[PDB]
Protein backbone atom coordinates (compact mmCIF):
# COMPACT_ATOMS: atom_id res chain seq x y z
CA UNK A 1 0.00 0.00 0.00
CA UNK A 2 1.25 3.38 -1.21
CA UNK A 3 1.00 6.49 0.98
CA UNK A 4 -0.17 9.91 -1.00
CA UNK A 5 -1.59 11.32 1.72
CA UNK A 6 -2.52 11.66 5.45
CA UNK A 7 -5.21 13.08 7.41
CA UNK A 8 -3.43 16.51 9.39
CA UNK A 9 -4.59 17.55 12.69
CA UNK A 10 -2.56 20.01 14.95
CA UNK A 11 -3.98 20.68 18.80
CA UNK A 12 -0.83 22.58 19.39
CA UNK A 13 -1.51 24.58 15.67
CA UNK A 14 -1.54 28.27 17.57
CA UNK A 15 1.97 27.47 19.53
CA UNK A 16 3.21 25.42 16.46
CA UNK A 17 2.42 28.79 14.35
CA UNK A 18 0.40 25.62 11.72
CA UNK A 19 -3.33 24.77 10.31
CA UNK A 20 -5.40 22.90 12.81
CA UNK A 21 -7.13 20.18 10.26
CA UNK A 22 -6.50 19.30 6.83
CA UNK A 23 -5.03 16.74 4.25
CA UNK A 24 -1.11 16.40 4.29
CA UNK A 25 0.76 15.51 0.74
CA UNK A 26 3.33 13.48 1.72
CA UNK A 27 5.73 13.61 -0.84
CA UNK A 28 7.00 9.85 -1.63
CA UNK A 29 8.50 8.22 -4.71
CA UNK A 30 9.39 4.93 -6.12
CA UNK A 31 12.42 5.32 -3.41
CA UNK A 32 10.90 7.54 -0.77
CA UNK A 33 8.55 5.47 1.21
CA UNK A 34 5.96 7.19 3.24
CA UNK A 35 3.75 6.60 6.43
CA UNK A 36 1.02 8.48 8.30
CA UNK A 37 0.96 8.75 12.03
CA UNK A 38 -1.70 9.60 14.78
CA UNK A 39 -0.82 10.23 18.37
CA UNK A 40 -2.90 11.03 21.07
CA UNK A 41 -3.93 11.04 24.93
CA UNK A 42 -6.46 8.35 26.96
CA UNK A 43 -7.56 9.64 29.84
CA UNK A 44 -9.80 6.90 31.04
CA UNK A 45 -11.27 6.07 27.78
CA UNK A 46 -11.36 9.65 26.39
CA UNK A 47 -9.95 9.94 23.34
CA UNK A 48 -7.62 13.45 22.87
CA UNK A 49 -5.53 14.00 19.81
CA UNK A 50 -2.34 15.27 20.20
CA UNK A 51 -1.41 15.76 16.24
CA UNK A 52 -1.85 13.38 12.53
CA UNK A 53 -0.07 13.78 10.02
CA UNK A 54 3.04 12.15 7.40
CA UNK A 55 5.91 9.91 8.76
CA UNK A 56 8.89 9.42 7.03
CA UNK A 57 10.35 6.02 6.01
CA UNK A 58 10.39 3.86 9.41
CA UNK A 59 10.81 -0.29 9.56
CA UNK A 60 7.95 0.28 12.38
CA UNK A 61 5.41 1.29 9.60
CA UNK A 62 6.23 -1.45 6.86
CA UNK A 63 3.29 -3.37 5.84
CA UNK A 64 0.64 -2.27 8.62
CA UNK A 65 -2.74 -0.59 6.91
CA UNK A 66 -4.10 -0.68 10.39
CA UNK A 67 -2.63 2.25 12.78
CA UNK A 68 -2.43 0.47 16.05
CA UNK A 69 -0.41 1.14 19.43
CA UNK A 70 0.95 -2.20 20.48
CA UNK A 71 2.95 -0.37 23.77
CA UNK A 72 1.45 -1.44 27.08
CA UNK A 73 -0.06 1.55 29.05
CA UNK A 74 1.89 4.37 27.53
CA UNK A 75 1.60 8.57 28.71
CA UNK A 76 1.24 9.52 25.01
CA UNK A 77 -0.16 6.73 22.25
CA UNK A 78 1.25 6.47 18.66
CA UNK A 79 1.10 4.10 15.72
CA UNK A 80 2.36 4.52 12.09
CA UNK A 81 0.53 2.77 9.07
CA UNK A 82 0.88 2.55 5.11
CA UNK A 83 -2.39 3.69 2.87
CA UNK A 84 -4.08 6.79 2.41
CA UNK A 85 -5.98 8.46 5.88
CA UNK A 86 -4.77 5.21 7.49
CA UNK A 87 -4.25 7.62 10.28
CA UNK A 88 -8.13 8.32 10.42
CA UNK A 89 -8.80 5.33 12.68
CA UNK A 90 -6.46 4.15 15.50
CA UNK A 91 -6.47 1.34 18.06
CA UNK A 92 -4.75 0.21 21.41
CA UNK A 93 -4.09 -3.40 21.56
CA UNK A 94 -1.33 -4.08 24.37
CA UNK B 1 17.75 21.29 2.05
CA UNK B 2 17.28 19.26 5.17
CA UNK B 3 19.98 20.81 7.61
CA UNK B 4 20.30 19.85 11.69
CA UNK B 5 22.02 22.40 12.73
CA UNK B 6 23.77 22.14 16.51
CA UNK B 7 24.92 24.63 19.43
CA UNK B 8 28.53 25.22 20.07
CA UNK B 9 31.36 23.97 21.84
CA UNK B 10 30.90 23.44 25.35
CA UNK B 11 33.70 22.89 27.98
CA UNK B 12 32.42 21.39 31.39
CA UNK B 13 34.11 19.84 34.74
CA UNK B 14 33.26 16.93 36.23
CA UNK B 15 30.19 16.58 37.91
CA UNK B 16 27.95 19.10 35.91
CA UNK B 17 25.77 18.80 32.74
CA UNK B 18 25.50 19.85 29.30
CA UNK B 19 22.48 20.55 26.85
CA UNK B 20 23.46 20.28 23.43
CA UNK B 21 20.82 21.82 21.10
CA UNK B 22 19.79 20.09 17.44
CA UNK B 23 17.47 22.53 15.15
CA UNK B 24 16.05 20.83 12.04
CA UNK B 25 14.90 22.56 8.65
CA UNK B 26 14.47 22.08 5.09
CA UNK B 27 11.66 19.32 6.13
CA UNK B 28 9.01 18.78 9.04
CA UNK B 29 10.44 18.22 12.08
CA UNK B 30 7.66 16.19 13.66
CA UNK B 31 7.63 13.54 10.53
CA UNK B 32 10.70 11.66 12.08
CA UNK B 33 12.63 10.72 15.06
CA UNK B 34 15.50 12.11 16.32
CA UNK B 35 18.62 10.40 17.08
CA UNK B 36 21.80 10.99 19.43
CA UNK B 37 25.08 9.62 18.91
CA UNK B 38 28.41 10.28 20.06
CA UNK B 39 32.08 9.97 19.17
CA UNK B 40 35.13 10.38 22.00
CA UNK B 41 38.30 11.85 20.11
CA UNK B 42 39.83 8.86 17.83
CA UNK B 43 37.27 6.33 18.71
CA UNK B 44 34.27 5.05 17.54
CA UNK B 45 30.35 6.02 17.01
CA UNK B 46 27.77 5.33 19.99
CA UNK B 47 24.67 5.43 20.07
CA UNK B 48 22.91 7.22 22.98
CA UNK B 49 19.14 7.06 21.90
CA UNK B 50 15.91 8.69 20.03
CA UNK B 51 13.29 10.78 20.85
CA UNK B 52 9.70 10.58 18.86
CA UNK B 53 9.13 14.44 18.58
CA UNK B 54 5.28 13.91 18.15
CA UNK B 55 4.68 11.66 21.78
CA UNK B 56 7.62 13.08 23.56
CA UNK B 57 8.82 9.61 24.19
CA UNK B 58 12.39 8.41 24.26
CA UNK B 59 14.52 5.06 24.39
CA UNK B 60 18.22 5.28 25.76
CA UNK B 61 21.14 2.83 25.71
CA UNK B 62 21.87 1.22 28.68
CA UNK B 63 25.14 2.86 29.14
CA UNK B 64 23.25 6.54 29.49
CA UNK B 65 20.44 5.47 31.21
CA UNK B 66 19.45 7.62 34.14
CA UNK B 67 22.02 10.35 33.18
CA UNK B 68 20.87 10.81 29.61
CA UNK B 69 17.38 13.63 29.26
CA UNK B 70 16.11 13.88 25.57
CA UNK B 71 13.58 16.32 24.98
CA UNK B 72 12.17 18.63 22.55
CA UNK B 73 10.31 22.15 21.57
CA UNK B 74 8.18 21.35 18.52
CA UNK B 75 7.18 25.20 18.10
CA UNK B 76 10.98 26.22 17.19
CA UNK B 77 11.83 22.63 15.20
CA UNK B 78 14.54 21.70 18.22
CA UNK B 79 15.62 18.52 20.03
CA UNK B 80 17.99 18.95 22.80
CA UNK B 81 20.11 16.18 24.85
CA UNK B 82 21.17 16.93 28.46
CA UNK B 83 23.87 14.77 30.08
CA UNK B 84 24.69 15.11 33.57
CA UNK B 85 27.25 13.99 36.43
CA UNK B 86 29.76 14.40 33.71
CA UNK B 87 33.01 12.67 33.89
CA UNK B 88 36.19 13.26 31.84
CA UNK B 89 35.38 10.64 29.67
CA UNK B 90 32.04 11.76 28.38
CA UNK B 91 34.61 14.26 26.11
CA UNK B 92 33.06 13.70 22.88
CA UNK B 93 31.91 15.35 20.04
CA UNK B 94 27.60 14.86 20.34
CA UNK B 95 25.68 14.52 17.00
CA UNK B 96 21.58 14.44 16.15
CA UNK B 97 20.50 12.64 13.43
CA UNK B 98 17.53 12.47 11.14
CA UNK B 99 15.02 9.26 11.52
CA UNK B 100 15.92 5.70 12.11
CA UNK B 101 18.05 5.83 9.11
CA UNK B 102 20.10 8.54 10.47
CA UNK B 103 20.07 10.02 6.63
CA UNK B 104 21.10 13.01 7.52
CA UNK B 105 23.52 14.47 10.54
CA UNK B 106 24.05 17.66 12.46
CA UNK B 107 27.79 19.32 12.36
CA UNK B 108 28.58 17.90 15.67
CA UNK B 109 28.68 19.51 19.36
CA UNK B 110 32.44 18.78 21.14
CA UNK B 111 31.91 18.47 24.87
CA UNK B 112 35.35 18.74 26.46
CA UNK B 113 35.51 17.24 30.39
CA UNK B 114 38.61 18.30 31.83
CA UNK C 1 24.15 -6.93 20.52
CA UNK C 2 27.64 -5.93 19.17
CA UNK C 3 28.75 -5.37 15.93
CA UNK C 4 32.25 -6.34 14.62
CA UNK C 5 33.89 -4.85 11.63
CA UNK C 6 37.73 -5.54 10.74
CA UNK C 7 39.65 -2.43 12.17
CA UNK C 8 41.16 -1.73 8.90
CA UNK C 9 41.50 -2.79 4.92
CA UNK C 10 43.80 -1.62 2.27
CA UNK C 11 43.17 -1.66 -1.62
CA UNK C 12 44.82 -0.17 -4.61
CA UNK C 13 43.23 2.13 -6.35
CA UNK C 14 40.69 0.99 -8.98
CA UNK C 15 39.72 -2.23 -7.82
CA UNK C 16 36.86 -3.66 -5.25
CA UNK C 17 37.18 -3.93 -1.68
CA UNK C 18 34.12 -5.52 0.99
CA UNK C 19 33.97 -4.24 4.62
CA UNK C 20 31.90 -6.81 6.52
CA UNK C 21 29.27 -6.25 9.68
CA UNK C 22 28.52 -9.21 11.69
CA UNK C 23 25.95 -9.31 14.15
CA UNK C 24 23.81 -12.11 15.72
CA UNK C 25 20.72 -14.49 14.36
CA UNK C 26 19.01 -12.21 16.40
CA UNK C 27 19.51 -8.92 14.80
CA UNK C 28 21.57 -9.06 11.49
CA UNK C 29 20.57 -12.71 10.72
CA UNK C 30 16.59 -11.59 11.56
CA UNK C 31 16.48 -8.05 10.15
CA UNK C 32 17.04 -6.14 6.89
CA UNK C 33 18.29 -3.03 8.93
CA UNK C 34 21.45 -2.59 8.58
CA UNK C 35 23.12 0.97 7.16
CA UNK C 36 26.96 2.00 6.24
CA UNK C 37 27.96 5.09 7.29
CA UNK C 38 31.10 7.12 5.64
CA UNK C 39 33.13 9.49 7.75
CA UNK C 40 36.31 11.70 6.83
CA UNK C 41 38.16 13.07 9.86
CA UNK C 42 37.12 15.70 11.75
CA UNK C 43 33.78 15.41 9.70
CA UNK C 44 30.14 14.15 10.14
CA UNK C 45 29.27 10.87 9.48
CA UNK C 46 27.34 10.59 6.22
CA UNK C 47 24.83 7.83 5.42
CA UNK C 48 25.79 5.48 2.11
CA UNK C 49 23.71 2.79 2.08
CA UNK C 50 20.19 1.97 4.49
CA UNK C 51 18.44 -0.81 5.17
CA UNK C 52 21.03 -3.58 3.71
CA UNK C 53 21.25 -2.57 0.25
CA UNK C 54 19.39 0.77 -0.62
CA UNK C 55 20.88 3.25 -1.52
CA UNK C 56 20.13 7.39 -1.26
CA UNK C 57 19.59 9.42 -3.84
CA UNK C 58 23.39 11.55 -4.18
CA UNK C 59 25.48 8.31 -3.26
CA UNK C 60 27.80 6.98 -5.96
CA UNK C 61 26.77 3.43 -7.22
CA UNK C 62 30.62 2.81 -6.44
CA UNK C 63 28.82 1.51 -3.13
CA UNK C 64 26.54 -1.37 -2.69
CA UNK C 65 25.34 -3.35 0.19
CA UNK C 66 24.49 -6.87 0.77
CA UNK C 67 24.04 -9.49 3.44
CA UNK C 68 24.85 -12.95 4.09
CA UNK C 69 23.86 -15.01 7.15
CA UNK C 70 24.29 -12.51 10.16
CA UNK C 71 27.60 -10.42 7.93
CA UNK C 72 26.39 -7.77 5.96
CA UNK C 73 28.79 -6.30 3.69
CA UNK C 74 29.47 -2.99 2.03
CA UNK C 75 31.34 -3.30 -1.47
CA UNK C 76 33.05 -0.29 -2.72
CA UNK C 77 34.23 -0.61 -6.25
CA UNK C 78 36.10 1.54 -8.51
CA UNK C 79 39.01 2.60 -5.55
CA UNK C 80 39.47 6.26 -5.22
CA UNK C 81 41.42 8.45 -2.98
CA UNK C 82 38.32 10.42 -1.72
CA UNK C 83 36.71 7.02 -0.41
CA UNK C 84 39.55 6.99 1.91
CA UNK C 85 37.77 7.73 5.16
CA UNK C 86 36.21 5.71 8.36
CA UNK C 87 33.32 3.05 7.54
CA UNK C 88 30.86 2.08 10.33
CA UNK C 89 27.98 -0.33 10.25
CA UNK C 90 24.44 0.47 12.18
CA UNK C 91 21.59 -0.79 12.74
CA UNK C 92 17.86 1.17 12.29
CA UNK C 93 16.96 3.46 15.86
CA UNK C 94 13.61 3.96 16.66
CA UNK C 95 10.18 2.75 18.07
CA UNK C 96 11.18 -1.05 18.83
CA UNK C 97 14.53 -0.92 17.67
CA UNK C 98 17.47 -0.05 19.64
CA UNK C 99 20.97 1.43 17.84
CA UNK C 100 24.16 0.18 18.20
CA UNK C 101 27.12 0.44 15.73
CA UNK C 102 29.89 -1.50 14.57
CA UNK C 103 33.57 0.11 15.95
CA UNK C 104 34.39 1.10 12.36
CA UNK C 105 36.94 -0.06 10.06
CA UNK C 106 39.65 2.52 8.47
CA UNK C 107 39.76 1.89 4.85
CA UNK C 108 43.36 2.66 3.78
CA UNK C 109 44.13 3.42 -0.40
CA UNK C 110 47.34 2.35 -1.40
CA UNK C 111 49.60 4.25 -3.44
C1 LIG D 1 -2.28 25.95 5.83
O1 LIG D 1 -2.33 25.04 4.73
C2 LIG D 1 -2.11 25.62 3.44
C3 LIG D 1 -2.27 24.52 2.41
O2 LIG D 1 -2.15 23.17 2.92
C4 LIG D 1 -0.74 26.32 3.41
O3 LIG D 1 -0.58 26.99 2.16
C5 LIG D 1 -0.61 27.32 4.57
O4 LIG D 1 0.73 27.81 4.61
C6 LIG D 1 -0.93 26.65 5.90
N1 LIG D 1 -0.91 27.62 6.98
C7 LIG D 1 -0.03 27.61 8.00
C8 LIG D 1 -0.20 28.68 9.03
O5 LIG D 1 0.87 26.77 8.08
C1 LIG E 1 -8.41 3.97 25.52
O1 LIG E 1 -8.44 3.35 26.81
C2 LIG E 1 -9.42 2.32 26.97
C3 LIG E 1 -9.37 1.87 28.41
O2 LIG E 1 -9.36 2.95 29.33
C4 LIG E 1 -9.15 1.20 25.97
O3 LIG E 1 -10.13 0.17 26.10
C5 LIG E 1 -9.17 1.76 24.55
O4 LIG E 1 -8.85 0.75 23.60
C6 LIG E 1 -8.21 2.94 24.40
N1 LIG E 1 -8.38 3.57 23.11
C7 LIG E 1 -7.38 4.09 22.38
C8 LIG E 1 -7.73 4.45 20.96
O5 LIG E 1 -6.25 4.26 22.84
Amino acid sequence: SETQECLFFNANWEKDRTNQTGVEPCYGDKDKRRHCFATWKNISGSIEIVKQGCWLDDINCYDRTDCVEKKDSPEVYFCCCEGNMCNEKFSYFP
Amino acid sequence: QVQLVQSGAEVKKPGASVKVSCKASGYTFTSSYINWVRQAPGQGLEWMGTINPVSGSTSYAQKFQGRVTMTRDTSISTAYMELSRLRSDDTAVYYCARGGWFDYWGQGTLVTVS
Amino acid sequence: SALTQPASVSGSPGQSITISCTGTSSDVGSYNYVNWYQQHPGKAPKLMIYGVSKRPSGVSNRFSGSKSGNTASLTISGLQAEDEADYYCGTFAGGSYYGVFGGGTKLTVLW
